[PDB]
């Protein structure tokens, strides 16, 4: 029902299927058991002219979290000067006067470490969302989760037994053929080694 | 106090700390399992006395 | 190609098979995991035997 | 510390052979639900069957199709299927719970699990809650 | 050996078939691709049938 | 000491003639995909119409006849479950309150 590699071209030495298509084994072996996506096919050109809009886009959700975040340490501010005000105005102990100064900045500071985090997770996809290459491998699949949904029609990724003959399928064996001509051609050391 | 073999394995001991050792000894041992300063010391107890 | 082997050979070409070769070298799709009948003992229908 | 923290990331992130071992890793995430979120998916469920069953007696010439309550109505047809396969996600760990203990004789312990997974999905299927009960008492027995 | 193959295959085809969540048909594909991996060279990956 | 086995087949001792059989039709099946086969029925005999092909799937005769095309039902559906246990004002109650949930949570 579902297409099955051959165990013999995957589990030598040398593996074979590593071989052709310029993968490491310790990565095939995650792709065909199901243990990670990679990037059967890439779309260069739709992405090439469209990036300037996508970056927009990109920029514009990244500013409305940089709104928000303001929002909330603005809050927290606002909470903080409620708290100095109604700890200077009673009897209260000046221990204890700093350490809910020192727990609205910690609040505050909360805020702004999650916010760095959400950028810096909006800024990772989208290096990745840049970088994306085909034989390309997703770890933890919750970046592709989040890198499907988001320009699903710009690339395709699929795991398993059937990706890798899609990847057999898109390939040209001339072009890699004539390239490690050219690399034994003009090498040098452990390069031109492992391309013979 | 005599030989020059366990001083210098004395001055290359690398790891500083007892419970520090037990949990050497249980990441050493025990593969794919996260280490705790607990069952680590009990195991040891399980293991050879 | 030689299927009926009248002891006159050249050639013992090895190659690797696909599943065009694989699903015309055989004569029907085997469907069910059972092997005999476990009274009758007589080879079940599309099964390992059949 | 973080030393610890280094060590169990490293000990987590190794590659075996054991297949049920990157199974149990796949299914650790979701969390378990409360009787309350159970009967709430359920009615989900039922209201996204009912829901395409109106468009299924709508996909003849019935009515024709207004655009607000085409989408919404799609949407709730959409969203019982993300309910039931909530449930089916939530009620894994118990199927493995109950395998756990059939195997020494014959099947594949990955094999009596899958066909578990399969007798839960008749269980979700047949399933009822204004009966007011666990959803795992019911299932135990479909298991 | 065939039998589990014709086992987890008429399984899988259930499955799919049936429509369940991506965890079930993924472990069943896992499944399917170790029983014709074990059928071609048992102990070849891991610890042999 | 000794054991014995047996494959439950009889095995016959005859001459393989070639010139005189029992004469005999061809008849031409079609699957699906497009695919032909060719099955050599006896002469005293009926022809069936539809036949399992060497491909696996069924393939119907190349000649039309029209025999009887389904003959079957729907085994069941989880609508099948949920109708055969509750009725349908049941459903329409479920139903609407879903939907004001969706209109307060959209609009309102």
């Amino acid at each position: 029902a579902a297409p099955v590699t051959h165990i013999w071209y995957f589990k030598g030495v040398p593996s074979r299927l590593g071989y052709l298509l310029d993968l490491a084994p310790k990565d095939l072996e995650k792709i065909i058991y199901f243990a990670a996506y990679v990037i059967t096919s890439v779309d260069e050109e739709m992405r090439h002219n469209e990036l300037s809009t996508l970056e927009a886009e990109m920029a514009v959700e990244r500013k409305a979290v940089e709104d928000q975040r303001d929002g909330e340490l603005e809050a927290r501010a606002q909470k903080l000067e409620a708290d100095l005000a109604e700890l200077e105005a009673e009897g209260a102990k000046a221990d204890a006067r700093r350490k809910v100064r020192d727990g609205g900045e910690r609040e505050m500071r909360q805020i702004r470490d999650r916010a760095q985090r959400e950028l810096d997770r909006l800024e990772d996809i989208w290096s990745t969302f840049t970088k994306l290459a085909p034989k390309q491998l997703i770890v933890d699949e919750n970046l592709y989760r989040e890198l499907v949904d988001r320009y699903g029609e710009y690339f395709t990724g699929a795991m398993g037994a059937e990706s890798i003959q899609k990847l057999i399928e898109n390939f040209d064996i001339d072009a890699e053929a004539e390239s490690l001509r050219d690399v034994i051609r003009n090498g040098k050391g452990q390069k031109k080694l492992r391309a013979l | 106090g005599f030989s020059e073999i366990m001083r210098s394995t004395l001055e290359k001991d690398n790891t500083v700390g007892t419970d520090e050792a037990l949990l050497d000894i249980y990441r050493k041992l025990r593969p794919g399992e996260p280490p705790t300063k607990e069952s680590a010391q009990t195991l040891l107890e399980n293991l050879f006395f | 190609g030689a299927m009926l082997d009248v002891n006159f050979f050249d050639e013992l070409r090895i190659g690797l098979a696909t599943a065009e070769d694989i699903r015309q070298w055989s004569y029907g799709e085997v469907k069910k995991p059972e092997t005999i009948n476990y009274r009758t003992l007589k080879p079940e229908k599309d099964g390992l035997f059949c | 510390s973080e030393a610890l923290r280094q060590a169990r990331k490293d000990a987590e992130l190794t590659a075996s052979a054991d297949s049920v071992r990157a199974y149990l890793k796949q299914i650790g995430k979701v969390a378990l639900l409360n009787a309350e979120e159970e009967v709430e998916l359920a009615k989900r469920i039922e209201a996204g069957l009912y829901a395409t069953q109106l468009m299924t007696e709508l996909s003849e010439r019935g009515e024709k199709l207004p655009a607000a309550q085409r989408r919404d109505m799609m949407w709730i047809c959409r969203d019982g299927d993300r309910a039931k396969n909530h449930l089916l996600e939530a009620n894994l760990r118990l199927v493995v719970s109950l395998a756990k203990r059939y195997t020494g004789r014959g099947m594949a312990f990955l094999d009596l699990i899958q066909e578990g997974n399969l007798g839960l999905i008749r269980a979700v299927e047949k399933f009822d809650y204004t009966k007011g009960y666990k959803f795992s008492t019911y299932a135990t027995w479909w298991i | 050996l065939y039998r589990r193959v014709i086992n987890r295959n008429n399984r899988l085809k259930r499955l799919i078939d049936l429509g369940a969540p991506e965890i079930i048909v993924n472990n069943e594909k896992r499944m399917l691709q170790e029983s014709v991996d074990a059928l071609f060279d048992n102990g070849r990956r891991g610890r042999p049938v | 000491r000794v054991l014995r086995g047996s494959r439950l087949g009889a095995v016959s001792y005859e001459t393989d003639r070639n010139h005189d059989l029992a004469p005999r039709q061809i008849a031409r099946y079609r699957t699906d995909n497009g695919e032909e086969f060719e099955v050599p029925f006896a002469d005293d005999a009926e022809i069936p119409g539809t036949w399992l092909c060497r491909n696996g799937m069924e393939g119907t005769l190349i000649e039309g006849d029209l025999p009887e095309p389904k003959k079957v039902k729907p085994p069941r559906t989880h609508w099948d479950m949920l109708l055969e246990r509750r009725s349908i004002e049941e459903l329409e109650e479920l139903l609407k309150e879903r939907l004001e949930l969706i209109r307060s949570r959209r609009r309102g």
